[PDB]
């Protein structure tokens, strides 16, 4: 292909939580924010050239529910084999002492759609300036997420990307520090 | 066109 | 929480090749990680992908109505909404940042990495070649791979292993389809 637009949604239960989204060549288009019933653009920029009803979202995700149902029965009630993310820490350019620079989290091919993730500062949690992206879809239906954390580098703070999923054991952990010239 | 257009989702019953 | 869990998917796929001159529409249905059933623009009918998705094969292909909307998407749903973000996706164009930096394979050594850091481009094709003083250098290459960083720009590190002497110059070359010539960067010991 020269390029692949997909239409993602899915359902989970017991959790009753839904999502859609469209993406272009593995990058989010925008997701409707269920809850709010709006339509989330991923860059800004997006919703000045495009809109999307977010009302057509609402009715998918109520035919997702209705065929899991059907699934579930029909499958035996099978559950779901949890698959564990594995994860990655990230800097989004290349790093230097006292300028403005962005810690990525990259989590990626898990299934169930539901993680818990926090940003650790010298061991104590952060949230100031966080964001997130909702579950993005994997070419073998798993799925992936990143979770962003500007910040300012420095040879004093460590960071840590702490994951928590119900395929791991134990909350998964993924460390970044100030690298030393090497 | 500026409208992105939905793709329903098939019901089995 | 140990309670069970249970997923449904539904992957709707428009795949283009040559623009939009040839369309292919995929409906997609999945529970977990399985495809049970789908619908190809290739065939006109939902197959069963799985013995799970017999009966919806069967049922969704007795309703002409409903296979005469899956036919048409394509042109109604595919065509469609390619056009709608033509601009700002197909036509995105970001050019990379490159930077050139030592680097140690083991801390204690001294420098004997040279890092080709590019980031910040999309979309995500690139060639990234090193050249020492002037000739390709292609062994000792080792690289990050192509990594997307979630927020439509990608990034890549391409390190080239080492011993860097006096008056040798290296130079980091970037292919991208954002450029029209290649972009170099060159780092003296
Ligand atoms: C993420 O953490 C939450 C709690 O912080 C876990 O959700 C449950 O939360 C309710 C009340 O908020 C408790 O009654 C449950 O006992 C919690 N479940 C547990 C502790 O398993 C949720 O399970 C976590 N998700 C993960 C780890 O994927
Ligand atoms: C569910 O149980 C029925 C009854 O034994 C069986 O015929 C069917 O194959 C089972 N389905 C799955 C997915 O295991
Ligand atoms: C791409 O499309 C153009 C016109 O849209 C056509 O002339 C050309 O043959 C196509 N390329 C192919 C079929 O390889």
């Amino acid at each position: 292909e020269e390029h692949v637009i997909i239409q993602a949604e899915f359902y989970l239960n017991p959790d009753q939580s839904g999502e859609f989204m469209f993406d272009f060549d593995g990058d989010e288009i925008f997701h409707v924010d269920m809850a709010k019933k709006e339509t989330v653009w991923r860059l800004e920029e997006f919703g000045r050239f495009a809109s999307f009803e977010a009302q057509g979202a609402l009715a998918n995700i109520a035919v997702d529910k209705a065929n899991l149902e059907i699934m579930t029965k029909r499958s035996n009630y099978t559950p779901i084999t949890n698959v564990p993310p594995e994860v990655t820490v990230l800097t989004n350019s290349p790093v230097e002492l006292r300028e403005p620079n962005v810690l990525i989290c990259f989590i990626d091919k898990f299934t169930p759609p539901v993680v818990n993730v926090t940003w650790l500062r010298n061991g104590k949690p952060v949230t100031t300036g966080v964001s997130e992206t909702v579950f993005l879809p994997r070419e073998d239906h798993l799925f992936r997420k990143f979770h962003y954390l500007p910040f300012l580098p420095s040879t004093e703070d460590v960071y840590d990307c702490r994951v928590e999923h119900w395929g791991l054991d134990e909350p998964l952990l993924k460390h970044w520090e100030f690298d030393t010239s090497g | 066109a500026t409208e992105y257009r939905v793709r329903v989702n098939s019901a089995y019953q | 929480d140990t309670r069970p869990r249970f997923l449904e998917q539904v992957k709707h796929e428009c795949h283009f090749f040559n623009g939009t001159e040839r369309v292919r529409f995929l409906d997609r249905y999945f529970y977990h990680q399985e495809e049970y059933v789908r619908f190809d623009s290739d065939v006109g009918e939902y197959r069963a992908v799985t013995e799970l998705g017999r009966p919806d094969a069967e049922y969704w292909n007795s309703q002409k109505d409903l296979l005469e909307q899956k036919r048409a998407a394509v042109d109604t749903y595919c065509r469609h909404n390619y056009g709608v973000g033509e601009s700002f996706t197909v036509q995105r164009r970001v050019y990379p940042e490159v930077t050139v930096y030592p680097a140690k394979t083991q801390p204690l050594q001294h420098h004997n990495l040279l890092v080709c850091s590019v980031n910040g481009f999309y979309p995500g094709s690139i060639e990234v070649r090193w050249f020492r003083n002037g000739q390709e250098e292609k062994t000792g290459v080792v690289s990050t791979g192509l990594i997307q960083n979630g927020d439509w720009t990608f990034q890549t590190l391409v390190m080239l292993e080492t011993v860097p002497r006096s008056g040798e110059v290296y130079t980091c070359q970037v292919e991208h389809p954002s450029l029209t010539s290649p972009l170099t960067v060159e780092w003296r010991a």
